[PDB]
């Protein structure tokens, strides 16, 4: 099982994905996965009890949730994968992506709808059921809210930091995956829900299938990560309040540990690496 | 130490904040009486649901931001 730069997907590739994704939605499948995210995005914290984000397990419990997905999908159509976004490659609105055939594009400047693609809320097949804004229908506005998606050079140099993580452990450290997830530092994946805006930008940001390309490139970058820097690892490793240590289990499988996530090859390959 | 109380209308809404499945929030803000989730990070500054991966200074500016993104929506409670 490969996972695959959307910007290569065939147009059966496409279908497939887009089927599958609207029939978990119908199903009432793909509403609970919006709900376990925005769930832990409330509840994580810098100060206390934190998981999900802005800590060290912000990457696997990310990989293992995009694995949930991903075998929700197979289970309506076991020859679809979660594909990836390079938005440092595909950065503008133009990518086809964005294209009516597979995302659909930005949302008009009246509301942020998002008025095409299979997305969009005039097709019926998409009612935004989990938010908080009380609107029902997607919502994008590519570009908005911050001029421009991180560059190639923006994610080689955060690519180039050895650490894994550092104490605190939260929103304030340095290390690698707080730099990716763009609490400190140039920005990288806070700054893509930023650039996407509507819901991408909420707390309940998985009501835009863009969610899983963006978060599956967010995870090929950790696993580049690891390949330059094989003498780095998961931290910290034992004893940490209110931290997944890497062999304690996440919530909320409660049966995994990062340990069992840091090899993704075990789970399925990248198109190229 | 938490932030002042505030109250106005921004953008025709009602915004108020005030120190005190979701985290333990030592202040608490409104757009037009329904809560709005809110979180402070490390570095003091702030976060709210509709706008959560974008920091601003402040809860009222956290306030303002959720009044911008809603566009006029009446807000959901949490
Ligand atoms: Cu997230
Ligand atoms: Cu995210």
């Amino acid at each position: 099982t490969v996972r695959k730069n959307q910007a290569t997907l065939t147009a059966d590739e496409k279908r497939r994905f887009v089927a599958a994704v609207l029939e978990l939605k119908r199903s009432g499948r793909y509403d609970e996965f919006v709900r376990t995210h925005n769930e832990f995005i409330m509840s994580d914290t810098d100060s206390g009890e934190r998981t999900g984000h802005r800590s060290p397990s912000f990457l696997p419990w990310h990989r293992r949730f995009l694995l949930d997905f991903e075998q929700a999908l197979q289970s309506v159509d076991s020859s679809v994968t979660l594909p990836y976004w390079d938005w440092s490659a595909d950065r503008t609105v133009r990518a086809s992506l964005w294209a009516p055939d597979f995302l659909g594009g930005t949302g008009r400047s009246t509301d942020g709808r998002v008025m095409d693609g299979p997305f969009a809320a005039s097709t019926g097949n998409w009612p935004i059921n989990v938010r908080v804004d009380s609107r029902t229908y997607l919502r994008r506005s590519l570009g908005g809210s911050v001029a421009e998606l991180p560059t190639r050079a923006e994610v080689e140099s955060v690519l180039a930091i050895s650490a894994y993580d550092l104490p605190p452990y939260n929103s304030a450290s340095e290390g690698f995956r707080n730099h990716l997830e763009g609490w400190r530092g140039v920005n990288l994946h806070n700054r893509v829900h930023v650039w996407v805006g509507g819901q991408m930008a909420t707390g309940v940001s998985p009501n835009d299938p863009v969610f899983w390309l963006h978060h599956a490139y967010v995870d090929k970058l950790w696993a580049e990560w690891q390949r330059r820097h094989p003498d780095s690892a998961y931290v910290p490793t034992g004893g940490t309040p209110d931290v997944v240590d890497l062999n304690e289990t996440m919530k909320p499988w409660n049966t995994v540990r990062p340990a069992d996530l840091l090899d993704h090859t075990a789970y399925y390959t990248f198109d190229a690496l | 130490a938490a932030p002042e109380s505030f109250d106005e209308v921004y953008k025709g809404r009602r915004i108020q904040g005030r120190p005190a499945h979701e985290h333990g929030g030592g202040y608490e803000v409104f757009v037009d009486g329904v809560q709005l989730h809110v979180m402070r990070n490390a570095d003091g500054s702030w976060i709210s649901v509709v706008s959560h991966y974008d920091p601003v200074p402040t809860p009222r500016a956290a306030a303002r931001a959720a009044v911008d993104e809603l566009q006029g929506a009446p807000l959901l409670p949490f």
